[PDB]
């Protein structure tokens, strides 16, 4: 169906293409041409042993190990794949939390799935598997509240377990009306800390996120993201060290609480371990 | 009504052919040209859909040739004012068969003056339209 | 209104800014929108020109569309029916609707003002000091950041002079002491001798009175700085030289009267 | 790959001469592809060890050097896109822009008489500036270390004191490999208790004749100015 129709000039055109690479996508015209590049610019995760999960910024899956040239990962735990607003991992080396329909809506669906199997959505008599409806799902500080939007808007999820899906409207608290954070950061560039209520902060702390804070594996990672920059701290603020770069692209990594590995051209390094320095 | 500062027929050389001060109450040939030139010069030949200088109407046209000058205030509508100034070209042209021109008016002065004292006298315009005029003169 | 809003009678233009007397009533001025519009649209008759300016004025802005309107007006203004004089009076008139006041605006508009420039900014600010002063604006430290900055690379002794004078006058009252310091040595930084010697008077009623720091170092500071250059020598020595014949206290009080 | 070939520049006296490993730790002298001279700005690279065998588990160094004087390309700051190829025991190969390539060494302090300089000061390519404000130091040590790190000039002090504040503009010149002047005033505050200096919000206007070079030079040096997480 004709879904909308869009107009940026060219009365005149004879070709429209997309990438048999699929890399770019670009229409022709008389008048002169143009090319656009698509980006989730950073987008979600989960890990499981071993394994890394990725939700494409572009690209599909990559998704852990690797064979020959690229390869994206294709397995029952599809990652860069879905209609993503989140995902996050619900650890067990065996279960994920997803939110699909993505975007805006009233609320989406989230379809959690299994790692032992995925579906299009798993099972809501299996508890790795359960799916309701639910527009966004989302981390805050002093870890095990957590914010689940099922309205269009402020519901606190809140549970000791992270194999998690909880509906929790006090805490209602906007000022700040359904958009993006995950220590609570509608850019509030700070992590606040809240229970599952509350109309009285427990307090924010000054530092700053990717829009996600990275926890060691599963939710207790002092190692930050920062969108451009990321900091390392233990868990919690304490700024450790604090890292920059200037490729506004890639990534660095960690093997839990601030490892710090770093890329290196066509070497790829170790930043620093005990009072080492290392090319592994 | 005793309103005319000048009326000047200038070229647009900043030249002036033609001035009456109607009324005036500053002077100098110099300073008038002075005064001249900060605002010929500045509209050089341009003109305006309406210009005031001074709080002051100017009006001013341009013709095709020539550089015509009032100065007036604003202090009295761009209507009228402009009718007479509307008068002084159409009339001009018809009658003569031949409105300005630089060449029109190297050959003689004259007629200019003719009309121009009908037309008004000093800072009040006893007339703003031609007929009344034509028929009046017969020169 | 209407029939006219096309130069029907470009007499429309003047009646605005006063003959026609606008500084409405609430939700009268929600109305006025259209018609300054059209105005602010076209852009050109000379009767228009100044027509944008007083409507505009009159009815007031959104901050917003002034932003439209900078790049609008950074083509605009330099010629487009000679739009530089009645910008000039219409400048004059946002000098004094903010005279240092909406200082962002003043601050925005100063970037604004300079940047779109030509040079013809230098006649308006005559006129937008003289506003700053009228309020004896409060957001100099900010305004008058703004201003010495810019003025430095944007040039202009004449300037210089006369805000020198003001200045001369004004010192610790406002504090803020470093930064003021830090200023006035640039200023003086400048050759001229003349362009120098400024700083210098300007602190007479300053150094006087002191600040959040001065007058132990206000007595170190004349000695720490020093030149020669012979009649550049002589103002320093002189300086010195008819502080060294006053007590310094009582030097301040007769000079400075 | 076993064959991995890690490298970095290494510039070392004018040559900018580029460290290669190639390491091939390869299963053979496995073939290699293509590479190819250019002009380059004032410089031109130059050399290639002729070879195109990826010698077995065995690693080599491979040596370019680049030519420092000549060669104009104009793609400042370099950043100019540059080949290895994938043509031999390679499908692909890395192309490759240079980022890395700056300024604040470039430049060699130079010197002036002040009046005239003064008079050249506000004569000369007006157009840059960038802002002094923020460190870790006082611009003593501070200072120091700027200076050393452009290797670059201020000409004169005037005893006003940079110690009890001062309330100091420092006026520093600098000529460069490639001959360009470049001159700065900047005017700031400068450390000291409860006086003033541990930001500066002093101005360095910089002047350099284009502006777009110049501007990135104040940049440069704001970069240079601090010390943090590059």
């Amino acid at each position: 169906t004709g879904v909308q129709t869009f107009r940026r000039d060219h009365d005149r055109f004879w070709v429209l293409a997309a990438h048999p690479n699929l890399n770019l996508f670009a229409a022709g015209h008389d008048g002169g041409m143009i090319v656009f590049k698509l980006e989730r610019e950073r987008p979600a995760y989960a890990v499981h042993g071993n394994m890394l999960h990725y939700v494409k910024d572009r690209f599909l899956r990559q998704l852990d190990f690797n064979s020959s040239k690229d390869v994206a990962v294709m397995q029952l735990r599809s990652g860069s794949k879905f209609p993503v607003f989140n995902m996050s991992y619900n650890p067990a080396e065996n279960a994920v939390l997803l939110c699909t329909r993505a975007s805006n809506l009233e609320n989406s669906t989230y379809d959690l799935y299994t790692i032992p199997k995925d579906a299009d959505s798993q099972n809501p008599d299996a508890p790795e598997g359960k799916r309701s409806s639910g527009l966004t799902a989302v981390w805050v500080a002093r870890n095990r509240f957590a914010v689940l939007d099922r309205m269009h808007s402020l519901l606190i999820k809140n549970l000791k377990n992270e194999i998690t899906k909880k509906i929790q409207v006090p805490n209602c608290d906007e000022i700040f009306y359904a958009g993006t954070g995950n220590l609570l950061l509608r850019d509030a560039d700070s992590i606040t800390l809240f229970d599952v209520q509350q109309k009285r902060t427990l307090a924010s702390v000054k530092i700053s996120k990717v829009k996600y804070v990275i926890w060691s594996a599963d939710m207790s990672h002092v190692a930050l993201l920062a969108k451009h920059a990321i900091v390392i701290c233990n868990r919690k603020l304490d700024a450790l060290c604090n890292i920059h770069e200037n490729i506004r692209v890639k990534s660095g990594a960690w093997d839990e609480s601030g490892v710090f590995i770093y890329t290196t051209s066509n070497h790829i390094k170790y930043a620093v371990t005990t009072g080492d320095h290392g090319i592994i | 009504l005793y309103t005319v500062k000048a009326i000047l027929i200038l070229d647009n050389d900043g030249d002036r052919l033609f001035a009456k001060y109607y009324d005036d109450t500053y002077p100098s040939v110099k300073e008038q040209k002075a005064f001249e030139k900060n605002i010929f010069n500045k509209t050089h030949r341009t003109d305006s859909e309406i210009a005031l200088l001074e709080g002051l109407t100017v009006v001013y046209k341009s013709s095709i040739d020539l550089y015509f000058y009032v100065i007036g205030s604003s202090y009295e509508n761009e209507l009228m004012l402009m009718a007479v100034l509307n008068c002084l070209f159409d009339s001009l042209s018809q009658m003569l068969r031949k409105n300005v021109e630089k060449r029109a008016l190297l050959e003689n002065m004259e007629g200019l003056f003719l009309a121009v004292d009908e037309i008004v006298d000093g800072g009040v315009i006893l007339e703003s339209d031609p007929q009344q005029v034509v028929h009046r003169v017969a020169l | 209104q209407l029939f006219c809003s096309s130069p029907k009678a470009a007499l429309r233009y003047a009646a605005v800014r006063t003959l026609n007397k606008v500084a409405m009533k609430h939700p009268s001025a929600v109305t006025a929108c259209n018609l300054d519009l059209e105005n602010l649209v076209t852009d050109s008759n000379r009767s228009i020109a100044t027509l944008a300016i007083t409507t505009l004025l009159k009815t007031g802005s959104e901050s917003s569309i002034d932003r439209l309107m900078k790049q609008i007006s950074s083509f605009m203004s330099e010629i487009s029916d000679e739009f530089k004089v009645v910008v000039v009076q219409a400048i004059s008139a946002l000098c004094q609707k903010y005279p240092r006041k909406h200082a962002v605006l003043m601050n925005f508009l100063f970037t604004m003002l300079r940047e779109e420039g030509g040079f013809e900014y230098k006649r308006a600010i005559v006129d937008c000091i003289i506003s700053i002063i009228e309020e004896n604006s409060e957001s100099k430290e900010t305004g008058l950041s703004h201003l010495c900055e810019f003025i430095e690379d944007c040039e202009f002794t004449v300037l210089a002079t006369r805000i020198l004078h003001l200045l001369g006058q004004e010192g610790p009252k406002t504090n803020n002491p470093s930064k003021y310091i830090r200023f006035i040595y640039n200023r003086v930084v400048l050759e001229h001798e003349e362009v120098r010697a400024g700083a210098v008077s300007a602190l007479a009623k300053f150094g006087a009175q002191n600040e959040e720091m001065l007058p132990s170092i206000l007595v170190l500071l004349k000695r720490c700085v020093m030149d020669d250059d012979n009649e550049v020598r002589d103002r320093a020595t002189f300086y010195l030289n008819v502080l060294e014949q006053k007590q310094k206290a009582l030097n301040a009080g007769y000079i400075l009267n | 790959d076993p064959v991995y070939a890690e490298a970095y520049v290494h510039v070392n006296q004018y040559d900018i001469v580029l460290d290669v490993l190639v390491v091939n730790q390869t299963s053979d002298t496995l073939q290699n592809c293509t590479l190819e001279l250019a002009t380059l700005g004032d410089l031109k690279l130059v050399e290639k060890p002729s070879p195109l065998t990826l010698a077995p588990h065995d690693f080599a160094n491979i040596k370019a050097n680049v030519k420092v004087a000549s060669t104009e390309n104009g793609i400042i700051f370099g950043n100019i896109v540059y080949d290895v190829s994938g043509a031999a025991s390679d499908r692909n190969c890395v192309v490759l822009s240079d980022i890395h390539i700056d300024i604040m060494d470039y430049i060699q302090p130079a010197t002036c008489t002040d009046a005239e300089f003064r008079q050249m000061w506000a004569e000369f390519e007006w157009e840059n500036k960038v802002t002094v404000n923020t460190n870790m130091t006082d611009l003593n040590d501070y200072l120091q270390h700027i200076l050393k790190s452009t290797n670059m000039k201020c000409l004169t002090p005037e005893k006003a004191l940079s110690g009890y504040c001062g309330f100091m503009a420092a006026n520093l010149y600098a000529r460069s490999i490639f001959g360009e002047d470049a001159l700065a005033n900047v005017s700031i505050e400068k450390p000291v208790h409860q006086g003033p200096d541990a930001a500066v919000t002093g101005h360095i206007r910089i002047r350099a004749k284009s502006q777009g070079m110049a501007l990135s030079l104040g940049d440069k040096i704001n970069l240079s100015q601090k010390k943090t997480s590059l």
